[PDB]
């Protein structure tokens, strides 16, 4: 009949996601281990925590 | 100071030579001793290694050309050379648990090894 009826929505929907994650400045000290120079006996082998 | 090392100066080839390696307790004195070398480009080669267990383990070649004796009272090795070669001509360590890596052992003051 004669009138205005309501029938969906609509939305905006979004672009491309954005991810920001604060800065990297802290790292793990693997350079010292995987790059180093001279081992420790094979029966005390350490444990860098 | 907690370890050290002593003797050096000039070794005579055939001679007799007590070393000294002297520290401040034996409670620091886990788990090894060890006299090594470090010859540029030479790998790791190791001349003694006095253990926390009173054992001195060394090369079949060589632990016949060595004297081993353990002291208490300055906690010093007495440790004789003869017969000696260029070949051990480096900065010769006094290295206090060698095997433990460069962090639980101490650099001693260095000699030198040569051969008229
Ligand atoms: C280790 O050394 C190599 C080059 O020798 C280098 O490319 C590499 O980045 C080093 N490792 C790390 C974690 O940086």
């Amino acid at each position: 009949e004669k009138g205005i009826y309501q029938t969906s929505n609509f939305r905006v929907q979004p672009t491309e996601s954005i991810v920001r994650f604060p800065n990297i400045t802290n790292l793990c000290p693997f350079g010292e281990v995987f790059n180093a120079t001279r081992f420790a006996s094979v029966y005390a082998w350490n444990r860098k925590r | 100071v907690q370890l050290v090392e002593s003797g050096g100066g000039l070794v005579q080839p055939g001679g007799s030579l007590r070393l000294s390696c002297a520290a401040s307790d034996f409670s620091f004195y886990d788990y090894e001793m060890s006299w090594v070398r470090q010859a540029p480009g030479k790998a790791l080669e190791w001349i003694g290694s006095m253990y926390h267990s009173g054992r001195t383990y060394i090369n079949p070649s060589l632990k016949s050309l060595v004297t081993i004796s353990r002291d208490n009272s300055k906690n010093t090795l007495y440790l004789q050379m003869n017969s000696l070669r260029a070949e051990d001509t480096a900065m010769y360590y006094c290295v206090s648990n060698w095997a433990s890596g460069s962090t639980g052992d101490y650099w001693g003051q260095g000699t030198l090894v040569t051969v008229s």
